[PDB]
């Protein structure tokens, strides 16, 4: 669910003697469990816990274990402002070109905006982890590229229609696209939320 | 005896091992005479039993029934002179928040227990090279001023380590280091 994922950091300390010799009994708090440091941090801690349990031993019987768990999350303001806000403006440029009644200039603006989308992918290349599987952020960028590339295909069809002599048909396509295009993005976002977040 | 706002302080006199030897008598005064071959005393002052400051003057003496300069009776800690010089800043890590430095460190102190006699060596200075203070102290079975870098990460490259002692008892330490120190107080906002 990158970048909206929450992880757990577990620090386990195990005794190396059987539980009939030494056993963990009490937990003392001689200092703050999570210290405070100046400045901001990449991972922020929301809660923590400490517990004592028993685990099987290689000798036999059991031994004691002391566990400290920290619940962490990322910095959401970083990804929203740096990635999602610029992405929205690039996408909205391809939506607004359908108001033009000429297609020799709509086609060249649509083709030019596809290059800006690809170039924008280089800046945020560092912010995209190089794992072997798709994440939530990776899926959204693939859908956006396909919709931007389809706009170029529709523009070519409209120009051919106008040159032949049928312009009313081309004008009706503009009305349908201006309505359907914002609808597909809204529907896809809801689908992503249902699949990965609300079970 | 207190100066003002007397709280009736409690004082004790025990052995080096904590065994009591004498007790105060009510201006609290106490006396004690020891006859063993080795006799070491520890003076206890207790104030556990809200008060304003301390305002105290403690008087002690040996074979001085009068009391009320001479020579020191209490043990005194050694005084150490220290200096540090920085030669270079190798680098700064802005993700793990640590930096690397190159410099020189020097220590010096006076201890009569380290003295020797030139007759048994025909020399003026003793030498201990390429060994830390902790390692040398174990070899000669004498306490020495061991130190450490508080925020050190990993090992450090030490060069030109050496200790030299004079017959009087004056010793000194010299070392050139390359260390990496953790600095979690960095703020790049
Ligand atoms: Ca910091």
């Amino acid at each position: 669910a990158y970048p909206f994922d929450r992880q757990k950091f577990s620090i386990k300390v195990d005794l190396a003697v059987p539980t009939n010799m030494f056993i963990f009994n009490e937990i003392e708090r001689f200092q703050q469990v999570v210290g405070d440091q100046l400045g901001e941090e990449e991972w922020v801690v929301t809660s923590y816990s400490q517990e004592i349990t028993e685990v099987p031993f290689e000798r036999g019987s059991t031994n004691s274990r002391f566990t400290t768990t920290l619940l962490v999350k990322r910095n959401l303001e970083y990804y929203i402002l740096r990635i999602f806000v610029p992405l929205f403006l690039i996408i909205s440029v391809s939506w607004v070109i359908f108001f033009l009644k000429d297609y020799g200039r709509q086609l060249e603006v649509a083709s030019g905006n596809l290059l800006v989308f690809v170039a924008f992918n280089f800046t945020i290349s560092g912010d995209l982890p190089r794992l072997g599987y798709l994440t939530v952020l990776d899926r959204f960028m693939i859908v956006s590229f396909c919709l931007t590339a389809i706009v170029v295909l529709i523009s070519v069809c409209q120009k051919r229609l106008g040159a032949v002599g049928k312009q009313a048909v081309a004008a009706q396509i503009d009305t349908w696209v201006l309505v359907i295009y914002p609808l597909v993005y809204s529907l896809y976002i809801i689908w992503v939320y249902l699949r990965f977040f609300t079970d | 005896e207190p100066i003002g706002e007397a709280p009736l302080p409690r004082l004790r006199l025990t052995d080096s091992g904590g065994k009591p030897l004498a007790f105060g008598l009510i201006s609290v005064e106490l006396n004690y005479t020891c006859d063993q071959d080795i006799c070491e005393l520890v003076v206890h002052v207790d104030g556990t039993d809200d008060s304003g400051e301390a305002v105290y003057r403690l008087l002690v003496g040996i074979n001085a029934p009068n009391l009320r300069v001479g020579s020191s009776v209490f043990l005194e800690s050694d005084l150490v002179t220290v200096g540090l010089a920085v030669d270079q800043i190798v680098g700064v890590d802005q993700r793990s928040e640590n930096f690397s430095v190159v410099g020189t460190l020097k220590l010096s102190w006076h201890d009569p227990k380290l003295g020797f006699s030139p007759d048994q060596c025909g020399c003026t200075v003793k030498s201990f090279e390429d060994a830390s203070i902790r390692a040398v102290a174990g070899e000669i079975n004498l306490p020495l001023p061991s130190f450490s870098f508080y925020n050190q990460q990993g090992n450090r490259w030490s060069q030109n380590q050496v200790i030299f002692v004079t017959p009087d008892g004056r010793a000194s330490y010299f070392e050139r280091f390359t260390v990496t120190l953790q600095a979690p107080d960095f703020d790049f906002l």
